[PDB]
């Protein structure tokens, strides 16, 4: 789809030139555009172009292509990657949950709130312990803890020579 | 009330297997 | 050990034989490549300009593509998350 299509339409493929079907050669020209020969048997044909989704946002481009993907029963997968070193990645909070851990985090959880039980005079009183136990083990999932709050920033900040 | 944290990790547990298996 | 596998040129050493055709194979895998708008325009009601010119350098653009000649996807529920980061 970067040929001056209009142009170069004839003048492609010769023996298609003698039968005269130069005008339905598969080609992009002549939100998005229904191609009409993905209805008919595909025999044929191996590869499939895809055109159309450079200079466009991730999740958007995303969305369409699969959604094609669908409309037309179409058999790829599809992935994204980054250029980049991973010290970029200040602009999202991350967070996940992981099956192989969620039996973990109600055993210990619980065991945290039986222990609250039977020190309570003396921990009620650390502050550090009241923190620790409204910021972490009183909430239900593993999820809901972002990756920015297991770690001190002032360290991580000098970790790098920049910051000197 | 002894068996709370049977509870609580049986409930995470059965949860789990109950999503794999739907 | 998740969120370092994004990475173009450490995804690269685990899954070697990237090539750009322009598409992909019947069954293959097709892989967009992008960047952060900060590293395209370098260099180009005041406060709705600041942050436009801020969040249109946050965004990401997709610049690449390649394609490899293999499927890697087969009932786990484990999943990540990422959230954009308010303004």
């Amino acid at each position: 789809y970067y040929l001056n299509y209009p142009q170069l339409y004839q003048y492609w493929s010769y023996d298609t030139y003698r039968k005269g079907r130069s005008q339905s050669h598969p080609a992009y020209f002549y939100n998005i555009t229904p191609n009409s020969d993905l209805l008919h048997r595909l025999d044929d044909y191996s590869f499939y172009r895809i055109e159309g989704h450079i200079g466009e946002a991730n999740a958007t481009a995303l969305q369409r292509i699969l959604d094609y993907q669908q409309r037309y029963n179409l058999a790829f997968d599809v992935i994204t990657l980054k250029i980049g070193n991973l010290q970029s990645f200040q602009d999202i909070n991350i967070s996940g949950q992981f099956d192989d851990l969620n039996a973990d985090f109600g055993r210990i959880k619980d065991t945290f709130a039986k222990l609250w039980q039977r020190y309570e005079e003396s921990w009620s009183r650390n502050v550090f312990l009241y923190t620790l136990k409204r910021v972490f083990f009183d909430k239900t999932s593993l999820a809901e803890i972002k990756s920015d709050q297991l770690f001190n920033p002032i360290v991580a900040r000098a970790s790098v020579k920049e910051a000197y | 009330a002894a068996d709370t944290l049977n509870y609580f990790e049986l409930k995470g547990l059965m949860t789990a297997y109950q999503q794999r298996l739907a | 050990q998740i969120m370092e596998l994004q990475l173009f040129h450490k995804f690269a050493q685990n899954n070697p034989g990237m090539e750009h055709l322009g598409g992909v194979p019947k069954g293959g895998t097709f892989v967009l490549v992008y960047v952060d708008g900060r590293e395209l325009v370098r260099n180009l009601s005041p406060q709705e300009l600041a942050t436009s010119r801020e969040l249109l350098n946050r965004e990401d653009i997709v610049v690449g593509d390649f394609c490899l000649p293999y499927r890697f996807s087969s009932p786990t529920v484990s999943y990540v998350l990422t959230q954009p980061r308010p303004i």
